[PDB]
C-alpha cells in the first residue's frame, strides 16, 4: 500500500 | 496530441506506486521517482538505506546548491526529513529540457521507502500551498513551467497488469505513461470530461453523487467530500470517509451476498482466492462517481469495475491461483481517488484552466461483458452545497 502528504502532523 | 517519446515512460504497480526516471546534478545521476499528485515536495534519498539500490550524492554535483534549511514531510503513512537545496533536473523520457529545481535530500526516513519498490525518490505534483516547509518553496512542476516552454498541464495513464507482478516483471513491464505539457490522443477512448479544481492545494474535486450498480447511496452529498476529495496517484486504494465507507461496503455485500466473506476481508486484512480463470466478476457491483462538471447544474460520471477495486496479489501458497485484496478503505480525512480508480482512466491535470479531465484508459483492465466509462452530461442541482467548509 502507498498513502502519500498529511495536513498538520 | 502526439508525444511519442513519453508514452510508456512509467513503471510500477498500484501497490507500490508508479515511477518515472529522472536525473539530477552535474554530471547527472539517474534516479527512479515516484509520481505523486498527493503532495508537492520533490525529494530523493541522499544517504544509504536497506531498500535503496542507489541515492543522490550532492558532493558530486558541481551545480548543486545547498539551501541550509531542514525540512520535514509527514505523509498519510510514512515520513521523512532532509536538507533543502537546488540542482539541475531532467527527464530522459520527457521533454528535452533542464531545469533548476528545489530538491530535498532525504537523510532519515520512516516507513517511507518500500522493499523492492524500485523507486528512490518522490515527485510531488500538487500545488505550493501544501509544500513543506511552506508555499514559497516552489514545487517541481511550477519550476518546470516557469523556466521552459512546457505548457502548464500534464496527464497520467496508470496501467494495471491485471495480475500480480514480481520485481523482475515490474522492471520489464510497461506501467503507464506520464505525458508532460500535453495530451496524447492514443491513450484514451471516448471523450474528456472535466471537473473544476475547487482550490489549488491538493488536486481537490467535488463529488456530487455516488452509485453502486445505479442505486444512489442517498446521502447528503456533503458527506462524500468530508472534508475534501482529492485525486492522488500515490495512494493505492480508493479511500472513503467513515460514514460513506460503511454505507458503501454494506451495499456491495448486498450486491454479491451470494457469498458472505471473512470480516477481515473488507477491512483489507485478508485475501480472497478463486481458481485460475474462475474469478466471478459479474457478481460484483460497479461503482459510479458523479463529479461536478464545468457548467452550472452540469455534472458527469465515471464508473469503475470490480477489476479496479479488487487488487491482484501473489499468493505465495498455491500460486497457481488468482488472489485479491480489497482495495477500498476507510478514511478520516476525506475521499481519496487513489490509483485503483485511476488505472481505469486517462487523467488530465489541466492546471492552466483549473480543471481535471477524465477519459477511458485505452489500457484499462476489463471483461468481455462490462467496461469502465466516463459518461455525461447529467443534471444535478446546488452542487456547490456538496462542498464542505472549514
Ligand atoms: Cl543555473
Amino acid at each position: 500500500e502507498v498513502n502519500x502528504v498529511a495536513e498538520x502532523k | 496530441g502526439s508525444f511519442v517519446e513519453m508514452v510508456d515512460n512509467l513503471r510500477g504497480k498500484s501497490g507500490q506506486g508508479y515511477y518515472v526516471e529522472m536525473t539530477v546534478g552535474s554530471p547527472p545521476q539517474t534516479l527512479n521517482i515516484l509520481v505523486d499528485t498527493g503532495s508537492s515536495n520533490f525529494a530523493v534519498g541522499a544517504a544509504p538505506h536497506p531498500f535503496l539500490h542507489r541515492y543522490y550524492q550532492r558532493q558530486l554535483s558541481s551545480t548543486y546548491r545547498d539551501l541550509r534549511k531542514g525540512v520535514y514531510v509527514p505523509y498519510t503513512q510514512g515520513k521523512w526529513e532532509g536538507e533543502l537545496g537546488t540542482d539541475l533536473v531532467s527527464i530522459p523520457h520527457g521533454p528535452n529540457v533542464t531545469v533548476r529545481a528545489n530538491i530535498a535530500a532525504i537523510t532519515e526516513s520512516d516507513k517511507f521507502f518500500i522493499n523492492g519498490s524500485n523507486w528512490e525518490g518522490i515527485l510531488g505534483l500538487a500545488y505550493a500551498e501544501i509544500a513543506r516547509p511552506d508555499d514559497s518553496l516552489e514545487p517541481f512542476f511550477d519550476s518546470l513551467v516557469k523556466q521552459t516552454h512546457v505548457p502548464n498541464l500534464f496527464s497520467l495513464q496508470l496501467c494495471g497488469a491485471g495480475f500480480p507482478l514480481n520485481q523482475s516483471e515490474v522492471l520489464a513491464s510497461v506501467g503507464g505513461s506520464m505525458i508532460i505539457g500535453g495530451i496524447d490522443h492514443s491513450l484514451y477512448t471516448g471523450s474528456l470530461w472535466y471537473t473544476p479544481i475547487r482550490r489549488e492545494w491538493y488536486y481537490e474535486v467535488i463529488i456530487v453523487r455516488v452509485e453502486i450498480n445505479g442505486q444512489d447511496l442517498k446521502m447528503d452529498c456533503k458527506e462524500y467530500n468530508y472534508d475534501k476529495s482529492i485525486v492522488d496517484s500515490g495512494t493505492t486504494n480508493l479511500r472513503l470517509p467513515k460514514k460513506v465507507f460503511e454505507a458503501a461496503v454494506k451495499s456491495i455485500k448486498a450486491a454479491s451476498s451470494t457469498e458472505k466473506f471473512p470480516d477481515g476481508f473488507w477491512l483489507g486484512e485478508q485475501l480472497v482466492c478463486w481458481q485460475a480463470g474462475t474469478t466471478p466478476w459479474n457478481i460484483f457491483p460497479v461503482i459510479s462517481l458523479y463529479l461536478m462538471g464545468e457548467v452550472t447544474n452540469q455534472s458527469f460520471r465515471i464508473t469503475i469495475l470490480p477489476q479496479q477495486y479488487l487488487r491482484p496479489v501473489e499468493d505465495v501458497a498455491t500460486s497457481q491461483d488468482d488472489c485479491y485484496k480489497f482495495a477500498i478503505s476507510q478514511s478520516s480525512t476525506g475521499t481519496v481517488m487513489g490509483a485503483v480508480i485511476m488505472e481505469g482512466f486517462y487523467v488530465v491535470f489541466d492546471r492552466a484552466r483549473k480543471r481535471i479531465g477524465f477519459a477511458v484508459s485505452a489500457c484499462h483492465v476489463h471483461d468481455e461483458f462490462r467496461t469502465a466509462a466516463v459518461e455525461g452530461p447529467f443534471v444535478t442541482l446546488d452542487m456547490e452545497d456538496c462542498g464542505y467548509n472549514i
